[PDB]
């Protein structure tokens, strides 16, 4: 009977989702995590949610996994993607009822999925990349759905005219941003006196200023300034900024090993402008009275960073709040109405499992499940994607017109990589120990 | 769900000093009658912002029956 | 209300005044809590 394991993993990842799907969305319901030192904690971010879980089932092994790739390609809709697979198995034990095979349904959803993409294609609007201002409201409006939102329409343009290192220290403020074209550490020149040196040649360990308490006095004899306390994270962007490589022994020191620098000084960090080698990089200065705020505006950069690279593979913008959804849902109903055998369906029911994610932010918002995605399938049918769910005001309105917006990417790849793991769980048999 | 309270009064302590316990008192009862929302079917969200314009209009109606020295 | 004997008093006339400050930020930070413990739903236990 191989039914056995095949239900299991289907209530093992449907678990995952009926809990994290509350934290939905930004006006999404916060969860009480235990750990095991005692304390406690508090957050709705769904990364750190199923990071803290510990799983032990495979399928919902499979589900962590899920939510960490999408935050490498798209960045943004972490959760999303786990809710979709949620919903997905969901409707998969409503088809094993019916006796069919797994493999059929697999192959189903490849239509699904191909389909899927074409219905996102017809609604999204096409833009230029090179037009900033463009770049500027899709980044911003974005950005406003963050931690730190008052002051992303500063962080945002900083992001733009770089396009990637961002240095961050106490003291200062947020508004107040620098473009560097060299590089920046977050180091001091101690124990060295000269703190400003030009016609620098620069060096890993001639070489005037080095990159690493007899060695501090001998070292200052020669004017050489000493930096010390470096970790590996800066050298592997030193190395292709301006065209330095390691020197593992006092033989291997020579003239190959070093580079070059037109200023290198201290004006307590190190601007280090006139890179003069071949290559592609650049800095960011960020300011910040506590440790707290400058730890969330990496996350403002890092995360508006994400949407400009969404923008570059996919030169396209889609309504947000699930309006791209309802087309969706619907669009592929009739689709399923041509098809014959066992893809109809399938078909169907890859539909009804998108529903879900409009009615769990309209429970999200206050509004009724069911009335909200109801009366967007109409408003869809007779008009487009301009109508969906706002969760700013809590209720239905033009989300073209509400300045909210997202990536054609971001929902592309929440769907992608979502029926894709749901297949390699269909693919599966039954699942044994080994040592 | 109690250490909420703890520093619900470390915060007032700072700033105004004084009347830390009935600040405790008065989430405490909203708790209650908020739960109770629940049991008739009304979500928790839906609490949030209408308590939040309940509280904008309770220091405007403060601000209209101030005195001045 | 007088405290001391359990009557209705006028404050105006009796002197019982408060500051602005108090009555103004005990009630946002009594409805701030309140709706943070009434935003948690979910109980995870490792």
């Amino acid at each position: 009977k191989p039914a056995q394991i095949r239900f299991s993993n289907i209530s093992a990842a449907k678990a995952v989702a009926d809990a994290i799907r509350t934290s939905l969305g930004p006006k999404g319901m916060d969860k009480m995590i235990q750990d095991g030192k005692g304390d406690v904690t508090i957050t709705n971010d769904g990364a750190t949610i199923l990071k803290q879980m510990q799983v032990l089932h495979p399928a919902a092994r499979m589900l962590v996994e899920l939510s960490k790739a999408q935050d490498i390609e798209a960045g943004d809709g972490t959760t999303s993607v786990v809710i979709i697979a949620g919903s997905l198995l969901d409707s998969c034990t409503k088809l094993l009822q019916k006796g069919i095979h797994p493999t059929i349904i697999s192959e189903s959803f490849q239509k699904a999925l191909e389909k899927g993409i074409e219905i996102l294609t017809d609604m999204s609007r096409p833009v230029e990349l090179s037009d900033r201002e463009t770049l500027l409201n899709s980044a911003t409006t974005s950005l406003n759905s963050k931690v730190v939102s008052q002051y992303s329409s500063l962080l945002s343009p900083m992001s733009v005219n770089a396009v990637i290192k961002i240095v961050k220290k106490l003291g200062g403020t947020i508004d107040d941003c620098e473009l560097v074209e060299g590089l920046v550490l977050t180091q001091k020149v101690s124990n060295s006196g000269i703190t400003r040196v030009e016609k620098a040649k620069i060096g890993l360990i001639g070489c005037n200023v080095l990159l690493i308490d007899l060695a501090l006095h001998f070292l200052n004899k020669m004017k050489i300034m000493v930096i010390k306390d470096i970790e590996r994270e800066d050298i592997e962007f030193i190395c292709k900024t301006i065209g330095t490589k390691p020197v593992a022994h006092i033989d291997q020191f020579t003239a190959d090993m070093l580079g070059s620098a037109e200023l290198a000084e201290e004006v307590k960090l190190l601007k280090i402008t006139g890179c003069a080698s071949p290559g592609k990089t650049v800095t960011i200065v960020v300011r910040g009275s506590n440790k707290l705020v400058i730890e969330e505006a990496e996350r403002s950069i890092h995360d508006a960073l994400c949407v400009i690279r969404c923008l570059v593979k996919k030169r396209a913008l889609i309504a947000g709040g699930g309006a791209p959804e309802i087309e969706l849902a619907l669009r592929l109903t009739e689709y399923s109405r041509t098809l014959s055998g066992m893809e109809s369906y399938c078909v169907r029911a890859f539909a009804d499992a998108m529903e879900v994610i409009p009615s769990t932010l309209a429970e999200n918002a206050g509004l009724n499940p069911i009335s909200t995605v109801t009366e967007l399938r109409n408003r869809h049918a007779q008009g487009e994607k301009t109508a969906g769910i706002n969760v700013r005001k809590g209720g239905i309105s033009n989300i073209l017109e509400e300045l909210v917006v997202q990536p054609l990417l971001v929902s592309v790849s929440a769907l992608t990589l979502a029926t894709e793991t749901v297949r390699s769980i269909l693919k599966i048999d039954d699942v044994v120990n080994t040592r | 769900a109690a250490k909420v309270l703890c520093e619900l009064a470390d915060l007032q302590d700072k700033e105004v000093g004084d009347g830390t316990t009935s600040v405790v008192i008065i989430a405490a009862e909203l708790l209650k009658n908020a739960d109770e929302l629940v049991k008739q079917k009304i979500h928790p969200t839906s609490v949030i912002s209408g308590y939040r314009l309940a509280c904008k209009e309770a220091v405007r109606y403060i601000n209209e029956n101030l005195i001045v020295n | 209300l007088d405290l001391s004997n359990g009557k209705p008093r006028d404050n105006k006339q009796a002197g019982v005044f408060e500051p602005t400050i108090v009555k103004v930020k005990s009630l946002k930070f009594a409805t701030e809590a309140a709706i943070t413990i009434l935003r948690i739903d979910d109980l995870i236990k490792l």
